[PDB]
């Protein structure tokens, strides 16, 4: 046997700001809700898009800064505008939770 | 020889090309001799892999993907064959390739452990082993919605359609064995980073602990995912309906299941106890609190500004310091002074289980989805409404006996096993009125504290933390709920006299060693402690004869320990720590004891404004006792200037002067 | 990126990139002595689309004919080359430090 | 890394003493204190910065000294010979011979006085059982060789 | 001693502008202008080394059109060294 | 019995040098600095009598922003500020940065003392500095 | 005979030093003077009142390690010395005798 310690992850901190930003940001992404110059009937247009990117197998979101604002007070958006480098690797977490539930085709490359 | 290996690798590709694939006329279509195939890899595993103790074939096998690209389009591909037929009901045969693939599973998701009986190679390939159990966990829960799980229960359902009486012991083994596949399917967790120690750090540590393979996130393997993929397949009504049917040779391993779906998740995540954003503005504002603190830590100009302050002493002589904002603040320039040391006192350090609630960073919470949340809960709910009491009973009148042969592992989860529902149906009754705490009656049946009794005095006898850790927690929770069934109402009586005597000493006895061992040991330790005293003075053979066995310094030892953790401790437990401080201190008033200058300095750095929060109901007990501390050093100082040096020092042992030293006359 | 080791054929992997080209520290494998004797493998790892392009003050906004003060912005993945020489933009993102690597 | 080592004809241990009896003792008397001693008493009193050495100086003290009979060593030539170790053998001597001020220049604000001080009361409180600085530091003065003039 | 085969007609098409990573490390087919032509050298195509510890003489690495053979540790003598070409045998391919 | 907090190299003491620049930031008028310079008769009471420093402090509060501007004669116009004024010639970043630290702390108490409401987490939040000019000869 | 070959010297905190007037004596000599504690004043401030004193006293008996370090230190050799304890049960006895 080989001298040697065992290093281990589960003992690490967790950034409850970051954690709690992604749910916010993912809860956003997924149900973000209007329509306009057409029915009432609300047309979810982050997840309409992530279809699209699902269809012509895109690689990106664009993302209306003014949703955020409008959103949950702003709060989100005063966060991701004050502190983005710390907030863009969960933002990518919970994009990619809302991709597995509408769009897992796009997981990978495909 | 290396040659051996490659001349394995070959075989084992060889036959990945003989299992099965593709049919352009896409549908997988099983391979010629494809049972032949499916033997003769199992035959590989035992072959060589056990029998030598090696891990090469199950190394082998990932690199070639038998298991994603073959075994799972037959399992699902079978099923659907079999739930198609269902509605409109060569399938003898195909059923037997779809019991040897689920024999293959079970095979190649086994639970790896090293430990030193483990060989060469095994210890060696370990690390990059555990990857590929990572991505078969993937792309089990994933694929087409993870189907194969309901391939799984319908080779159950075949066996549980003939009778209790009818199932031979071949039948037994495969209903055994389905529950295996759901075990390792829940148990395949990241490999932890296993360093060599030969040669010297550089000067640089490790750069990151993160094992898992590029083509698998976290998110995949989060509980998210066992939760969706379980229900959309239904294996919760599954292990519903089996412990329902509980009427034993399947026990251990569907205790082992409930094991593994509650090792790492925290009972009050699944209750509250613009809200998501509301709580985030919550969230800024707290760490806000920290900018305006450590704002005032910072230099109002750049740092090349550099004027010199010099503290003089109350003697004649003269330090030097560069902190500008300490030009006008000595508590800054005492503790940069302080901080300025190059030196450091040099500290010390300190596997066959999974990790879990016993030694997982304090704080560490799972972020179920609101969805996830409701089918666990209301899973779990299930099935302490119908499988809790049986469930118990059964595993625990096997383990009455075979005490001798329960392995750690064995042991450790069924202690945590018991401690987490019991907790979770005292946690949902003190919720909703609706839930009955004897629908955990089972707890409280003698056997059961008989043999957890045994469990943590063997294990603390035998010097097994592990065990002795999981006995204390399985303990706190026992005792919790025999409070709330002495609120509810005999057993009470009847254990309150049975923890008498041995078992007084002995639970005295864990926080007098819980100071050597990892924060969660002392946790356990402290609650353990909390608990035991507000049974006794519930009951309240003599009150004043137990807590005397607690009130001593190498308990106070492990609660300055624990409570050096302040900011990352939670609220309560600072509350439980200065609820016994209070008791000792104020009540009991053995308050020489605590006349000691760790404590002076921890109550400094916590009641400092880089300490607790400002509204904190932690930070009003510590404010509360400080003031009555402080009144009482005070006091005691002003009656003794020889305390001045005893406060530095442990209390004098010899009792001629350490009675006076205690009382001062 | 992802690095296999020179004295044994394990594989570090997602291995994370500051600004310099940063290699692991120590070997996996709890058998081996190794750090920083390493191979990248190319296809394992994964590169990104990265364009560097140079812009300065708009000219209508200058105060008064002075020297345009400049920026150095980059771009990544789908977002790189559709800037061009002589062209007024708007971008978005984030102001960053870099370090002298 | 050894050297190898020789004789010259120099001895600064009696060149240093030469220089100091010389400090002391010139002034220029045909122009009917010494003159240095009241340069330095001028340095003391901070109203100067630089002492200004004369060779014509020096000559009139070697003739002096020749006239009553005693061997001079040719200090002129030796210190247009090796000028650089002469500075700090001169500034040797200034540093041990420089009197106290006569004039008071609010001593208090000079940070040099203040730190030395602090040190000297350290160093007391050591010594008490409970050089001060390298020279340069607590020389204010410069110190410059003026030519011979042509005779 | 060897046979090069060179592929033509390989149907997709880049231009200079549409490289990318994708493309890395793919067969590509590209058009342009040769804007500047250095000489004609020699270039080793298989190399031995030779450590001037132990058994000096290293096996033949083949060398790439990217980077420079590196030696971290002489397997002889499984430790780092200095290290020079070998003089028993070498092999040279045209290069530009 | 206590330590001293002490300029480095100056046995100024840091107390002191903070008062004596309070006692100036607040309490000193505008009408002092016409009997330092010349054309002394031009004092006039219902311009000079202001409380210069406060109305500064004031106007740069409902501002919100961090800068004073401070000519350096006017220390040399008030009796307790005169020494000031050379320790800020002579050793400038501590002075300077006591002065900052005074002017954080005269906001601050303004709004407790004067004790009209105030966001106090935002003065809290905010450094504040000082800019002397017109230091001497150029 | 034996030309020099060379050893590291070391030194750290020790009972005599302890013990020496500049140690113990010296908190018996001056706590009393410099800590002062009211009700007047918060905790935060009152336990800084206290650690002023012998964060300066330890720093100026002992100025290597860091204030909590030293704690630790001196909790551990007043766990393990005999000189020390005949000490510090001489200053309670001293209080007995009065
Ligand atoms: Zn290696
Ligand atoms: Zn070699």
């Amino acid at each position: 046997s080989f001298k040697s310690r065992a290093l281990n992850h589960v003992k690490k901190v967790d950034d409850v700001t970051g954690e709690k930003v992604r749910e916010a940001f993912e809860q956003f992404l997924e149900d973000f809700s209007v329509q306009s110059t057409d029915t009432g009937e609300v047309e979810k247009v982050y997840r309409a898009q992530i279809e699209f990117m699902k269809i012509y197998d895109l690689n990106t979101i664009y993302i209306d800064y003014q949703h955020l604002s409008m959103r949950e007070n702003g709060a989100l958006a005063m966060a991701i505008s004050e502190q983005y480098y710390r907030f863009l690797p969960f933002l990518q977490k919970g994009l990619r939770r809302v991709v597995r539930k509408y769009a897992p085709e796009l997981l990978n490359t495909s | 020889a290396d040659f051996s290996l490659t001349v394995l690798r070959a075989r084992i590709a060889l036959l990945a090309t003989a299992i099965g694939g593709p049919d352009y006329t896409p549908p997988y279509k099983l391979g010629d001799d494809c049972l032949a195939c499916l033997k003769d890899l199992k035959r590989w595993f035992k072959l060589v892999d056990d029998q030598q103790k090696r891990w090469d074939v199950a190394m082998a096998v990932a690199e070639y993907r038998i298991l994603t690209d073959d075994l799972l389009p037959i399992l699902i591909d079978w099923e659907n064959k079999c739930s198609l037929a269902a509605k409109l009901a060569n399938k003898a045969y195909y059923d037997k390739i779809a019991l040897n693939c689920l024999q293959l599973l079970v095979l190649m998701t086994w639970p790896l452990i090293v430990t030193e009986q483990s060989s060469s190679n095994q210890i060696t390939l370990y690390g990059e082993l555990k990857k590929h159990q990572l991505v078969y966990k993937k792309t089990i829960l994933s694929m087409e919605s993870g189907k194969v799980l309901r391939a799984a229960i319908r080779l159950a359902l075949d066996v549980i359609k003939i009778d209790r009486l009818s199932r031979t012991p071949r039948d037994n083994m495969v209903l055994k064995l389905v529950l295996n596949f759901f075990r390792n399917v829940i148990a395949i967790e990241p490999g932890e980073f296993t360093i060599n120690t030969k040669k010297s750090m550089p000067k640089k540590g490790i750069t990151s602990i993160d094992t898992l393979p590029p083509n698998v996130s976290m998110d995949d393997i989060s509980l998210n995912t066992v939760i969706s993929s379980f229900h959309k397949n239904k294996v919760f009504g599954f292990l519903l309906t089996l412990t329902s049917s509980l009427s034993d040779f399947i026990n251990i391993p569907l205790l082992e299941i409930m094991f593994y779906f509650t090792k790492d998740v925290n009972q009050e995540l699944l209750f509250p106890r613009t809200s998501a954003g509301f709580e985030l503005s919550k969230l800024l504002q707290k760490e806000h609190q920290m900018r305006k603190n450590v704002i005032k830590h910072t230099s109002a100009r750049h740092s090349r500004f550099g004027g010199l302050l010099s503290i003089q002493t109350p003697d004649k002589t003269r330090l030097t310091v560069s902190g500008s904002q300490a030009l006008v603040d000595e508590k800054i320039a005492l503790q940069k002074l302080d901080d300025s040391k190059k030196w450091n006192k040099r500290i010390i350090k300190k596997e066959g289980l999974p990790n879990s609630l016993l030694n997982s960073q304090t704080g560490k919470a799972i972020f179920f989805t609101e969805s996830n949340g409701k089918h666990f809960k209301e899973f779990i709910n299930n099935f302490i409404d119908s499988g809790f009491n049986i469930l118990l009973h059964s595993v625990t009148n096997y383990f009455t006996t075979e005490q001798d042969r329960m392995v750690t592992l064995e042991q450790v989860e069924y202690l945590l096993f018991f401690a987490w529902f019991v907790k979770y149906q005292l946690l949902r009754s003190k919720i909703d009125n609706s839930a009955d705490i004897k629908q955990v009656s089972e707890a409280l049946k003698e056997v059961t504290f008989i043999l957890v009794s045994s469990l943590l005095r063997s294990a603390y006898d035998l010097k097994n933390w592990t065990v002795t850790h999981a006995g204390m927690i399985a303990f706190n929770e026992l005792l919790n709920l025999v409070s709330r069934t002495k609120a509810a109402q005999d057993i009470e009586f009847i254990v309150s006299r049975l923890f008498s005597d041995e078992r007084i000493q002995l639970l005295s006895n864990l926080p007098k060693i819980g100071s050597k061992y990892s924060l969660q040991f002392m946790k356990s330790c402290i609650e353990l402690t909390h608990s035991v005293l507000k049974v006794l003075e519930q009951y309240s053979v003599n009150f004043q004869k137990v807590q005397a066995n607690y009130m001593t310094e190498p308990v106070i030892e492990t609660y300055i320990n624990f409570l050096e953790r302040f900011r990352e401790l939670e609220d309560d437990s600072i509350k439980k720590v200065f609820s016994f401080f209070h008791r000792v201190f104020v009540q009991a008033k053995e308050q020489a004891l605590l006349f000691r200058f760790d404590l002076i300095i921890l109550l400094r750095e916590m009641l400092s404004p880089d300490g607790l929060d400002r509204m904190s109901r932690s930070r009003k007990y510590v404010s509360q006792f400080s003031d009555y501390f402080l009144a009482r050093l005070k006091k005691r100082l002003k009656k003794s200037p020889a305390w001045f040096v005893g406060l530095l020092f442990p209390p004098l042992h010899n009792s001629e002067v350490g009675f006076y030293q205690r009382y001062g006359e | 990126a992802s690095f296999t080791c020179d004295m044994c054929r394990a594989i570090v992997d997602n291995v994370e990139q500051s600004f310099k080209y940063t290699e692991p520290t120590f070997c996996p494998n709890p058998s081996c002595e190794n750090r920083a004797f390493w191979t990248l493998n190319v296809t394992r790892s994964r590169f990104l689309d990265w364009q560097k392009v140079r812009i300065q003050e708009n000219a209508n906004e200058i105060p008064t004919g002075s020297m345009p003060r400049t920026l150095d912005v980059i771009l990544r993945g789908d977002s790189v080359e559709r800037a061009k020489p002589g062209d007024r933009c708007k971008f978005t993102g984030v102001e960053i430090v870099v370090p002298d690597v | 890394a050894a050297l190898p080592s020789i004789q010259l004809p120099v001895d600064y241990n009696n060149l240093f003493n030469e220089i100091t009896d010389f400090l002391v003792t010139f002034k220029q008397d045909t122009l009917s204190g010494p003159k240095y001693m009241a340069m330095l008493q001028k340095v003391a009193n901070r109203e100067l910065n630089s002492v200004i050495i004369d060779l014509d100086d020096i000559l009139q003290y070697q003739n002096e000294k020749f006239l009553q009979g005693t061997q001079a060593d040719d200090l002129v030539s030796a210190i247009q010979q090796n000028a650089n170790h002469f500075t700090e053998l001169f500034c040797r001597a200034i540093d041990n011979n420089m009197p106290l001020p006569t004039k008071e220049i609010d001593y208090k604000d000079d940070v040099l006085d203040v730190i030395l001080n602090q040190r000297r009361l350290r160093n007391e409180r050591m010594l008490s059982d409970r050089e001060l600085f390298p020279p340069n530091l607590t020389r204010r003065y410069f110190l410059y060789f003026k030519p011979l003039s042509q005779n | 001693s060897e046979i090069h085969v060179r592929i033509s007609d390989f149907p997709t098409i880049y231009s200079l502008r549409e490289l990318r990573e994708s493309n890395l490390s793919s067969l590509v087919r590209v058009t342009g202008v040769v804007t500047r032509r250095t000489g004609v050298f020699p270039q080793l195509k298989y190399v031995k080394f030779n450590c001037l510890k132990c058994g000096s003489i290293l096996g033949p690495f083949f060398q790439d059109s990217n980077e420079e053979i590196r030696i971290s540790f002489c397997t002889n003598c499984k430790s780092k060294g200095p290290f020079r070409v070998n003089g028993e045998k070498t092999v040279y391919r045209n290069y530009q | 019995s206590e330590p001293l907090r002490i300029i480095w190299g100056t046995n100024v003491s840091i107390q002191e040098c903070t008062t004596n620049f309070r006692n100036f930031l607040m309490s000193f008028k505008y009408k002092f600095r016409k009997i330092l310079d010349e054309r002394e008769e031009f004092i006039n009471n219902t311009t000079d009598e202001e409380l210069y420093y406060i109305k500064q402090l004031n106007e740069m509060r409902e501002l919100g922003t961090s800068n004073l501007n401070l000519d350096a004669r006017n220390l040399l116009a008030y009796k307790q500020t005169e020494d000031l004024y050379h320790q800020l010639l002579n050793y400038p970043q501590e002075v300077i940065s006591i002065m900052d630290q005074t002017i954080k702390d005269c906001m601050v108490s303004l709004i407790v003392d004067n004790n009209l409401d105030y966001d106090l987490d935002e003065i809290e939040t905010k450094f504040y500095k000082v800019r002397p000019y017109n230091v001497g000869s150029c | 005979a034996i030309t020099a070959r060379k050893r590291r010297p070391q030194v750290k905190l020790t009972a005599e030093k302890l013990l020496s007037d500049k140690g113990l004596p010296y908190v018996l000599k001056n706590a009393h003077k410099r800590i002062r504690i009211s009700s007047k004043k918060n905790s935060y401030d009152n336990l800084s009142n206290i650690i002023q004193f012998y964060q300066l006293w330890a720093h100026e008996l002992f100025p290597k390690a860091k204030f909590k370090d030293f704690m630790k230190i001196c909790q551990t050799v007043g766990k393990t010395d005999p000189v020390l304890r005949e000490y510090r049960v001489s200053l309670f006895r001293d209080e007995m005798g009065m």
